[PDB]
């Protein structure tokens, strides 16, 4: 409860109460992100409950109140596994997710890419259970 | 790779070889069918017996070994593994369907031989070939989707037959027909006779007899048949423009994409809990960088969903507005360096 | 609070605990049906007259409980208020329907018992679950929306039906039947066996039986059946069509700043009739004012009305011309802009 | 004025004052039909022949007032003026209607007093309520639209129909019924059975006996009634796109502009014929005047059509290429300008 | 070019001419198919007879010299050249269907009179009229099209006609009507009823007896009517959705750039296998040059089906964002230069 | 109707006899409330009888024509309202009301929310009816 | 046959054997008329037969083979004519057209205008039959 | 297979592994054949096999697997001729042919002209028949 007006006025910094495109971009520009005008407006548009065109403390309330382990989005990601996924089963090479991982869609880093690949293939094989994984996220 | 081979060629038919093995099962099942048809007819009872007893005995064989490969290559997809994954997938109805008809066959035959046992099961049985739900499962998808109009069409056909019944039954409820015989000697006969008209059978064995009923029965026919067939009507409608979406849906190349984004969103949050990972490159700086990687995560989410989705214009206004957004902010940019510079 | 919330829970059902309240009752209600039906068999009325009185008896007492704290509960929304609110909300047609069943139950009740009431009263009261009209509403909506065609339909099948009917009247005037009673004796029983024709219907106690009389009824028939069978297939296609609009439809998070900025003008157009007031915030003056707070609430009025209408190409094409348009002014800006600095 | 107000008070209502008018006056026909059909069944007939004879007589009367009336106001339009004029709007269908009734009623009266003219008249004089074409002209509408689809449909039901008709008389051409009657004695009654059955009507008078017969019927019925039934539908779903597309049409305030440019466009080119006029403002150079003066006369009446045809994505997507054709031609003229200085 | 043009005036008619053409031959078809009627008729034979045989052979020889001149003039177009080109075309249903009639029309005619060839070749010869199959392709079509919902509709169908039929012949299996016999004899009456139902005729030979047949029929009629009669709304809605997608159609004179650009790089793809050609005009280069050839060759292929393929939202927004692309890359340009300039 | 020619020529100050959209913002500006060319455009189309593309007198007298306590302005207005109001019911709060009033499309001051306020909630208490609100206006 | 030659050759001005845009743009202004960039590209969409882009001489001989007196044209005049006419009737006052005339859609003169309502209102009355003024033309 | 990775590598030019549109512009305007960023936009995404954006030697490995002697190409090839075939027929004139070729659509010289004409017309006609030609290919 505390540490949410902490955080919303952590991106605020000018105690004007409320949050907009131009506030959000100059804090991701400060953390190092180098973002875009039309991801400004789409993560405006998402976490904007009301759709007036700025955030407000209670629109922060409510997205932190809507969180993970929905049956929803836990669909959505096996579903999205499953697309990543040839063959028609739950079993993908570590190589190729390594690659599409790395290479389609959002960039990753070694690091990060390593970490992936431990956590998801636990067993000394070369395939992931995608539903295992999900389930254990 | 051989067990997910024979999972792919018992379960989800691909190719010729697939298609001619699941018409011959229907096939040789249909003439089972037939067969059991001409042993209920009372005529052809004796020379039939033998040979339905027969045909049972060699299919039911052909059902417990399909079902025991089944089981076995059931193993190949990740959602069934070990004992656990089997019985889950044995749960499934069409499992479950197969294995009854299985046991009542296999106790039927060890019983026996008249018996209803080998009709009943081979009626069931011609369900079989349901393989997958590719067809139940597209009905109940377009049911679940038309449910309020179909239940406004399901109420208002039967408030109409209750009422039109009851009032043909005040208006015929001493009429004598010809053959000497109550027409409507109930309100149980009217309501037969209302459903009848409603379903638009006409059997003719309880036809009005006075004028009052007549009239009613002619109003209320006009005024309802509309109503009781308006569920074909419907569904034809709801299936119809379905398959014009369905080949109006983007590429499946379109979405890879976004279920990247997705899923590097959710590995990112998921991350973010662990103090000590690699995902840190780049206190209330934590909360700020969780904070933000939830917001990338809807963002992710929201575009995959309209990605998946198939294209519409309101997808195509929010673009042009975005694009337009764009444009004008840099056209803004541009015009204030201008003025900077003179 | 606690009014407001059984009210939702009596009239506007949003739970399972409503979902089976309502459940409960219409199967009550079913089964008061069917022991009725029973009753009225012939051979089934000694033994079900007991219960019958008894589950009548105990319903009308719920029934009357319900409607009572229904009435108390109504006054939760303003539109009910004190004794004019609550003879509002009981001059609805569904409370109506509730009052008159009621009030004919205690005096059918009271009289008693052979009686018809018992069994109409049932027949009216299984159209009590037609809570809020969502059904009824539904089908009038449609019903409006096709009027035109529908009215066609409806004329085109009359006027056929009628001359058809005449034409096979005249040709089998005179035609009697093998059981040797005249099929066609007037033109009455022509038109009662060209309406079964027409709702495809089939009785089959009237049928022609001279050769002119055959042809006439076949063509007449392939070429009327579409017609008489018409409505079903435009209400089905009319209750697709709507369905898809609805799932098309725009979030409820688009319409807050169109209602917002109508009734901010509204309001502002109100003030301005008021001399002495806060709103003159920016007489010939005022009227200028006056006049552009009208054109503003016009405006808000009409981008209102876009917003909750589902997006169309219209929409589209307005929105792009007038991007367009402003693009185009601002570069003819910057043109003239570096036309005067060179 | 009064000319043009009862013109359009009897032909093109308006106000509830003509909605009431239509209503009795088809309300009278409508009890005139009504108690003609109780004159033609055989017990009601003496005590309704005076009272059919002086309501014909009231109703003659009347309509052929209403006929003198209505000729009288026709000349209000434009293109019915003088004798040619009202010859021309009397050669309407509906007008020829009227007048064929009125003659026929005067000269049934004047001769009678049993007769059938008395009720055909009636029966031809409920179609009287048609103004307009209103109906009629939408129906035919939406057939000549549908014309190739109805076609294939009634060639393939036809066609189907006397396969399967000769494919069961084949059948069942020997098969004694327990009446004792042969139910299909030859090509002509199983035709008929087969209409009837394709029709979904089932009398009953002629049922398949022998097995073949049946298996055929069965088989036909299945996979031809959805074709004899499939104009319903076809016509259904055709009125349901047509009221969805003209509820989306655009208003009548963006036909202005483009009837203003056609008018214009023709009149420049009707002046272009004579060299000495006002349109020459603005030999070879009277060719590429009349030439270019052809050319907006042509662009016109294609923005004429198109603004009045419904917007559709291709008009957008001309639109949006024709505007971002502009926007590039200005920017590459500004960078070119900008090259220049620099 | 005679030949050409008697191709076009029997085969694929354009003109009122052939339109005639047609019209007579159909009516001389069905002409003589009544006549084959009457004299099927048992009393209207020995005068029909000869008149049967002289219009059968004076058809039969006009038929064969119709299929000798469309032989002849099959040969204009190029697909059909020489003995193989006739063969090929005469390979076709419709000329199969000729000759076959032709063939048998003459055997029969010299081996004669009773034969029912001469009534079954009417039958079949009544199909000749389908000229270019302009009906059964799109019939065709519209199937294949919705191949996976009317699947699903028969299956759903089929399978609850079976179980219904069962569950109602169990409910009467012993219910001896008032004319003492069996209604219900074998599950192959109680199939015949089922079939009978689900079609929704209602013959009415075969009606349930017992209340739990008459329940289960009722129950089942309400719950299968829909799905048996499904077919005939989604094919209507199939036509329906067709002919608006047709009408909306682009114009011919936008495929024709299209089309060039295919054929160009199909030529350039074709002559880049020949080394020493005119198309190497603007090894490794040769490579890359047939590599790039390759590339527009599939690009142009695309575009040639998406311009033949009606206008999509997606292809709208393919090209604004494509036109979106453009200019924004050519406003960084002009920023990067004006960056540059200062 | 002698004010409807005052009026319509005190937005013309050119005496052409027409009204545009140039000339409509000149007057909106100099009166102070700084509109926008997307502003100008659909206030003349929802002005323009005949679409044209400018305002001519009779339009600006059919617009004086069409005015206030039509019933379907008024049923948009309470549906409106509705859309506002949560619970479904007919009341909301004061203080939701002004903060949707001051912050959630058009922008609103103190003076002009507290006039409001006064003449929506007549009694005191902390709920607004406004069907009855509608009903006075 | 002849003439159609020297007038396509007079749209030509450079002897290339084919009409485009900036052409046409050139020669209408050379005549005065100053159209713009859309006008010159409906304009040829409208002419151009194949639709590849440019107008060729075959596509002048089609557009000048297509003429007036086609039914087709008539009704269209006549429905414009229709919409143009209040009242549902077939007369409209000379006065009103004369207006709508001068000021919607394209713009004419005081000459133009007259030449126009004496071909129309050939009698001394104050309305005009567009029936019998279309079937004049 | 080894000639595949050299014409991959000689797009590349730079030794990254991946071939994006630039990189393909830069190769087309060296090889002469001066194209435009909606063309080269186009290439991409028909031979993008996954679609993210680049050209990678997987997908021009498919590429390269996908060819012609296809029945659909073969059928699309056949009705484009129809297309340009009036009358119905399967015979088109030399000369029109020649024109269509010259003028619509892609522009081509006179010696690959007179090849095509060459290759279509192998016997001394003046129709060509497109069936046959398509065949020969
Ligand atoms: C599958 O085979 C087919 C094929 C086509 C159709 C079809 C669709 S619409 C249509 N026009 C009709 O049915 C209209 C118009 C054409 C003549 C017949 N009528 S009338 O009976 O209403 C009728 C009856 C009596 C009176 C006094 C007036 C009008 N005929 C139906 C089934
Ligand atoms: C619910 O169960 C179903 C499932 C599918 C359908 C369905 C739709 S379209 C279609 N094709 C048909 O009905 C076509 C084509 C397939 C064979 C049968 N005919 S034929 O009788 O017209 C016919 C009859 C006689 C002659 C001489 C020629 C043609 N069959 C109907 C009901
Ligand atoms: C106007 O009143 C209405 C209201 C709703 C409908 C309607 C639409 S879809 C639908 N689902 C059905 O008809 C499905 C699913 C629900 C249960 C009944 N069946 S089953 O008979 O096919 C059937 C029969 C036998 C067997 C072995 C399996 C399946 N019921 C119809 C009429
Ligand atoms: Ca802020
Ligand atoms: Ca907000
Ligand atoms: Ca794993
Ligand atoms: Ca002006
Ligand atoms: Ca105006
Ligand atoms: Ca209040
Ligand atoms: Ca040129
Ligand atoms: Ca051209
Ligand atoms: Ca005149
Ligand atoms: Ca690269
Ligand atoms: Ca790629
Ligand atoms: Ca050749």
């Amino acid at each position: 409860i505390a540490e949410f007006k902490e955080a919303f006025s952590l991106f605020d910094k000018d105690g004007d109460g409320t949050i907009t495109t131009k506030e959000l971009g100059t804090v991701m520009r400060s953390l190092g992100q180098n973002p875009t005008e039309a991801e400004l407006q789409d993560m405006i548009n998402e976490v904007d409950a009301d759709g007036n065109g700025t955030i407000d403390f209670p629109e922060f309330l409510t997205m932190m109140a809507r969180k993970m382990k929905d049956t929803d989005s836990e669909e959505e990601i096996r579903e999205a596994f499953r697309v990543f996924d040839k063959d028609g089963n739950g079993y993908i090479s570590a190589a190729e997710l390594r690659h599409v991982m790395t290479n389609l869609g959002e960039k990753l880093t070694d690091e990060e890419v390593d970490e992936m690949i431990r956590e998801a293939d636990i067993d000394g094989d070369g395939q992931v259970n995608y539903e295992e994984f999900v389930q254990m996220m | 790779n051989i067990q997910g081979r024979v999972y792919n060629f018992l379960e989800r038919p691909t190719g010729w070889k697939c298609f001619v093995y699941h018409f011959t099962v229907f096939l040789i099942v249909l003439i089972c069918l037939i067969f059991s048809v001409l042993s209920t007819i009372q005529q052809y009872n004796n020379l039939a017996t033998e040979t339905l007893f027969w045909m049972e005995i060699v299919l039911v064989v052909f059902f417990g070994a399909e079902y025991v490969v089944r089981l076995w290559s059931a193993g190949c997809r990740s959602k069934y593994v070990g004992v656990w994954g089997r019985l889950r997938f044995a749960r499934k109805p069409i499992s479950v369907i197969d294995l009854i008809v299985v046991v009542a066959s296999v106790i039927v035959l060890c019983v026996g031989s008249a018996i209803r046992g080998i009709r009943f099961l081979q009626i069931l049985r011609m369900l079989h070939v349901d393989r997958q739900g590719g067809t139940w499962r597209l009905l109940g998808s377009v049911v679940f989707i038309h449910r309020q109009e179909l239940i406004t069409t399901l109420y208002i056909g039967f408030l109409g037959l209750i009422f039109s019944s009851y009032f043909v039954y005040l208006a015929e409820k001493d009429a004598i027909d010809s053959s000497g015989e109550y027409q409507f000697g109930s309100y149980a006969d009217a309501l037969w006779w209302g459903v009848v008209t409603v379903t638009t059978i006409g059997y003719g064995d309880k036809v009005p007899q006075t004028w009052i009923g007549k009239t009613i029965a002619s109003c209320f026919s006009v005024f309802a048949i509309s109503f009781f067939a308006l569920p074909a009507g419907i569904l034809g409608s709801g299936f119809a423009l379905k398959v014009q979406q369905k080949q109006r849906q983007k590429h499946f190349n379109r979405q890879i994409p976004a279920a990247a984004s997705l899923i590097q969103t959710a590995w990112r949050c998921y991350a973010a809990e662990n103090p000590d990972s690699a995902t840190w490159k780049i206190e209330h700086h934590r909360a700020a960088i969780k904070v933000i990687r939830r917001m990338q995560y809807f963002v992710a989410k929201k575009k995959f969903q309209q990605a998946r989705k198939p294209y519409d214009v309101r997808d195509v206004i929010e673009q042009y507005s975005q694009g337009h957004l764009n444009l004008m902010v840099r056209i803004k940019e541009l015009q204030r360096r201008l003025d900077q510079s003179l």
